[PDB]
């Protein structure tokens, strides 16, 4: 008989406990492995993949394939914005449901800089160019070309690449950032605007598409595990 | 440089110029059974040229109004040929893929498709019973099926449809189109591509598995820019598929499976 | 092992286009911050130990509520004993963090937290129960009464709980007959042939199996009181020494059944303007 | 469990009523089950009074309309049109013989075992 | 959408007959809530098969159950002359909806 | 046959101590040292070799 002490805490039930246990069935002949292709050792080797974004949720274009798309025009020189962002990759409602936005929903606090690849869709012919911009936060959310053209920017010519990508680099004045939408460890403003315009020649439509995508970089992270909001279950 | 590619695989050959690049699915090669992996002990066929060709499925055609389009496989390839006989006679099947898809147009046109190749791609049935779609319905063979704009309640309690309402921006399954780009995936952008290529390995829990039962990959093109050209009345533009399948072996051999078709 | 660091860059000019690149190709652009816009020398402390599948797969989830009940059995048919069939679908945390992905392997530990409640205490008093959480594998006999001959137990896993003691738990390794479990089958069980009848050959579109890991019987092993006592079990599962091998969207509408349906709870998203923050 | 009456007339709606204990009203679940003479029982629908939520077969699901009454321990039925073929004998029936299967995970399902003397509704000029 | 019964199963005093009911997939062969009921003339329903093969209490022991598949089995073994009625199958199906047998006219011999 | 392994330095002995009781492997406790990652198999799943400064299309 070798003299125990019980310390406070026992008989309890920690669902993140580590304990061993004794085994149901034991000398069971597990079946052995096979090499199956794409295996997942973290979940940030898939919050670095590009994730379109549902942009345009106005109430005639939200829940239907129109969400994802915006559209670019043929008109005249103006800098009123095309898009607006305000970097909250969980809780904001276009953000939250991307695949960076799903993994970050399950934790708290995240660090790390993001990626913007926004895609043309238009035809060979249309051409111009375009202005994309990253305000830090702290100032009056930019409503124009020139505010916007003092943050971090840009500038993307539509060409043989279709496509171009803003890396959002980390600015901030905490180690992490909160995933809710606090007004301490907000996260910024992003916005795109007309450099010059979109011009088509004739027989070409004058209407045309862009589609955003959304991933994190190699320095990323996230720290403290929670539940969702996005589930729900009655009764 | 890039932009041209020379596939061949039997006793066919692709040729196009206006590639984007080839996706190799999770950076793995199509390979045979190994002997430590290998669980049945009959000895295996491999047709080899017989069976690993290209074959091409129906043409179907792009427009506006067109919300999206799906097949299984080896679904898709049950009536092409060597490699539906090999299928049909044989209990067990493992058969990489090469998927290619061909939809060309003029620079005057735009528009985006998007290409995913989707592990046990299920789908959604019709109506308040559960995993009610038949065999029928979930095989179409090489027709395979289209996407719908809108969720529809089948009523008919008497002679139930019992048939897929796969919803596009649900993506058939109740998750968000948007987060669909984590399965393997190339878009063919009309300014930038006419193909998409996607190699596919075997990807299963299983070393074989029957392929008469299960369905390893399903493919689905996705509209996500709608077509436009020239501000004109309509347009239509043609997708074409060709799928090759990738080595194969075949196993537990006995009469023929004729399944049934209504 | 930490991140890597933010190298130091100053200004380019070059033919090199790290910002312009293709998504039709497939890939994900790889860049850093340094390609973009000019950055200082980090050292990165941070580490993506929590990210691990491990640590996501850490915390049990409760999967079940079975239910007891303690009384006379000759009168309004009380339930001496309940099975319940094993799986994870019927509660939606642990089954929208494991249909993430399509296959997995790992071993599994299960936790029984017991509460107990008197229907009306007026009729008197009972004792300490005791219960008997029985396996049943897919083929073993299924008890048909309360004092039934298969709770002998000679060859199934039986779990005898005391009320009031720490709660019961067990583990069980993989015990798949496949090299990973399936969360997603794209198939049938059988298929239909020529021929034959339309009430022979149909099955459900992915069930598998449809007894795949058998059930659980839970009782009270004590004889009947004169108060009705209730009791639920609560069955806590928790995953260990994961692998997973395809990742997937998660879900984003309501479940409905086992399956991958659909009926209410869809147009998930809110409405926001397009220009506005 | 009673039964309120036994009616007849062609087209108009018909209204029924099965009083029950207060215990079985507020525990277990009310069934309805018709019978055709000679064909056989039909389920209608189901009545749950601790939650008032209400189930219809999809036969009867335009026509029927099922409420509850606390203050008596009595659900009602009432069938809004009438046919000639529902010329029948309608059963009420409480469900408290449970499954030891626990539906779903979370649930008690019950089958049916006390049955009402019941209602014969001719539908004839 | 009703459950397959036999019209009429005949028998002699002392024999074992067997009732069977067929039905489909979300049903009888994919739920354990199949049950069975007997109906004298001028009688209420009365539950003879709770569960697939367990009986309540005062139903006599010459009542057994069976499933296979889409088929349950309702066996009566030692018939009798008190037997002879009407005999109905019950099951559950997946969408919520509670659902009987045509039902089986048992005469005895 | 103790094992000693190092634990997180985080607000900080270094090493800790683990010794598994039972003969099977389902019944040890999870080690949560893997830090194995490669996303390449995912975010470059291309057949020729993708270079940043590069053209992707040419
Ligand atoms: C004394 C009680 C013993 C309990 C025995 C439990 C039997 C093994 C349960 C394994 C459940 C597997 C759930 C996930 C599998 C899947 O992904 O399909």
């Amino acid at each position: 008989g070798l003299p125990v002490l019980n310390t406070p805490g026992s008989n309890q039930y920690l669902t993140a406990d580590n304990y061993q246990s004794p085994c149901a069935i034991p000398e069971f002949d597990v079946t052995p492995p096979i090499d199956i292709p794409g295996e997942v050792r973290n979940m940030m080797e898939l919050a670095e993949i590009d994730t379109m974004i549902p942009l345009n949720l106005t109430s005639q274009r939200k829940n239907t394939m129109d969400m994802y798309r915006v559209e670019l025009s043929d008109t005249a020189h103006s800098d009123t914005p095309i898009l607006c962002l305000s970097l909250s990759p969980a809780s904001d409602p276009r953000l939250a449901h991307t695949m960076l936005g799903e993994i970050l929903n399950y934790y708290t606090h995240w660090a790390g800089s993001l990626k913007f690849t926004f895609l043309f869709c238009g035809s060979m012919m249309a051409t111009g160019k375009l202005l994309v911009s990253y305000a830090p936060p702290g100032a009056e959310a930019p409503k124009s070309r020139k505010e916007a053209m003092l943050g971090t920017h840009v500038i993307w010519d539509i060409g043989l690449q279709s496509s171009c990508t803003m890396v959002v680099p980390w600015i901030s004045n905490t180690t992490y950032r909160q995933t809710i939408n606090d007004s301490f460890t907000e996260g910024g403003y992003i916005s795109m605007f007309y450099q010059t315009r979109v011009v088509v020649p004739l027989s070409t439509p004058r209407k045309m598409d862009i589609l955003g995508f959304v991933s994190a970089c190699n320095d990323f992270s996230v720290r403290l595990l929670r539940d969702t909001t996005h589930i729900s279950q009655e009764a | 440089s890039v932009r041209v590619m020379q596939l061949t695989l039997g006793n066919s050959t692709i040729t196009t110029q206006e590639a984007a690049n080839s996706v190799v699915a999770y950076g793995r090669w199509p390979e045979y059974i190994r002997d430590t992996e290998a669980n049945p002990v009959d000895q295996p066929t491999e047709p080899d040229v017989a069976a690993c060709r290209f074959y091409t499925l129906d043409t179907v055609t792009w427009r506006k109004e067109s919300r999206g389009w799906w097949w299984k496989l080896p679904d898709a390839l049950k009536d092409m040929g060597l490699f539906g006989q090999n299928m049909f006679y044989h209990y067990l099947g493992r058969a990489g893929y090469t998927v290619h898809v061909q939809c060309n147009a003029s620079k005057f046109h735009q528009g985006a498709l998007g290409v995913f190749a989707v592990p046990e791609m299920c789908l959604a049935g019709d109506s308040t019973t559960h995993m009610f779609t038949k065999y029928e319905n979930a095989n179409p063979g090489e027709k395979g099926g289209e996407f719908k704009g809108s969720f529809t309640l089948d009523t008919n309690a008497t002679n139930p449809a019992r048939n897929f309402c796969p919803v596009d921006y649900l993506f058939g399954s109740g998750v968000l189109v948007g987060n669909a780009f984590v399965y393997p995936h190339q878009i063919i952008n009309l300014r930038t591509n006419n193909c998409a290529t996607l190699v596919l390995p075997y990807v299963n829990s299983l070393s074989i598995d029957s392929m008469t039962k299960h369905n390893n990959w399903g493919i689905a093109i996705l509209p996500l820019a709608p077509l436009d050209f020239a501000t004109e009345s309509s347009t239509e533009i043609p997708i074409t598929l060709t799928i090759a399948p990738m080595c194969c072996e075949f196993n537990g051999l006995r009469n023929i499976t004729v399944p049934r078709t209504q | 092992n930490s991140l890597p660091d933010t190298k130091p860059s100053g200004p380019a000019h070059s033919k090199e286009i790290p910002a312009l690149t293709a998504v039709e190709t497939g890939a994900t652009n790889p860049l850093v911050p340094s390609d973009t816009v000019q950055t200082r020398h980090v050292i990165q402390r941070r580490t993506r130990s929590e990210s691990t599948v491990e640590s996501f797969f850490a915390r049990g989830a409760c999967v079940a509520i079975i239910e007891v009940d303690n009384d006379a059995p000759t009168k309004r048919a009380s339930r001496l004993f309940s099975v319940w069939k094993i799986t994870y679908k019927d509660t939606v945390q642990l089954r929208r963090k494991l249909e993430f992905f399509t296959y997995s392997r790992f071993d599994m530990e299960f936790t029984f937290v017991v509460t107990s409640n008197y229907i009306d205490a007026n009729n008197g008093h009972a004792l300490n129960q005791v219960y008997q959480i029985m396996y049943i594998p897919p083929g073993a006999p299924i008890p048909g009464k309360w004092n039934d001959y298969t709770w002998q137990t000679s060859s199934n896993p039986s779990v005898f709980y005391t009320y009031g003691a720490p709660p019961a738990r067990i583990s069980v390794p993989y015990v798949g007959i496949a090299n990973a479990y399936s969360h997603f089958y794209d198939g049938f069980a059988k298929v239909p042939l020529a021929g034959q009848a339309s009430t022979e050959g149909d099955s459900l579109y992915g069930a598998a199996s449809l007894n795949d890991f058998g059930s659980l019987a839970v009782r009270v092993v004590n004889d009947h009181n004169p108060t009705r006592l209730t009791s639920k079990i609560r069955v806590y599962m928790k995953p260990k020494h994961v692998r997973v091998w395809c990742p997937r969207p998660p879900r984003a509408v309501p479940y409905f059944g086992p399956g991958v349906d659909y009926k209410d709870g869809l147009t998930p998203l809110p409405e926001k303007g397009l220009t506005t923050y | 469990v009673q039964s309120g009456a036994e009616l007849k007339k062609p087209g108009a709606s018909v209204k029924f009523s099965c009083q029950a204990s207060g215990f079985t009203f507020t525990t277990y679940d009310i069934h309805w089950v018709r019978q055709a003479p000679g064909q056989g029982l039909e389920w209608m629908g189901m009545i749950s009074p601790s939650r008032d939520s209400t189930i219809y077969a999809q036969k009867f699901q335009g026509r029927v309309t099922m409420t509850s009454d606390t203050s008596t321990s009595t659900v009602y039925m009432e069938l809004t049109s009438l046919r000639s073929e529902d010329t029948a004998l309608y059963y009420c029936a409480t469900a408290s013989r449970p499954s030891a299967w626990v539906f779903r995970s979370l649930y008690t399902y019950y089958y049916m075992d006390v049955w009402g003397t019941g209602t014969t509704v001719t539908v004839s000029s | 959408s009703a459950l397959t019964q036999p019209a009429s199963v005949s028998g002699s005093p002392g024999q074992s007959i067997t009732i069977s009911c067929t039905g489909t997939i979300t049903d009888i062969g994919y739920y354990n809530y199949v049950s069975w009921y007997q109906q004298h003339p001028g009688k209420a329903p009365k539950l003879i098969i709770f569960d697939v093969t367990n009986r309540p209490s005062g139903v006599s022991d010459r009542f057994s159950g069976s499933k296979s598949g889409n088929t349950a089995s309702l066996t009566i073994s030692g018939l009798q002359a008190e037997d002879e009625g009407d005999y109905y199958c019950f099951s559950h199906r997946s969408n919520n909806i509670r659902v009987f047998g045509g039902g089986t006219k048992l005469t005895v011999l | 046959g103790a094992q000693v392994s190092s634990q997180k330095v985080g607000a900080h002995t270094i090493n800790y101590t683990t010794i598994n009781y039972y003969r099977d492997s389902a019944s040890n406790a999870a080690s949560k040292q893997d830090f194995a990652q490669d996303p390449s198999k995912f975010t470059e799943p291309i057949k020729d070799v993708l270079i940043k400064t590069a053209p992707m299309l040419n």
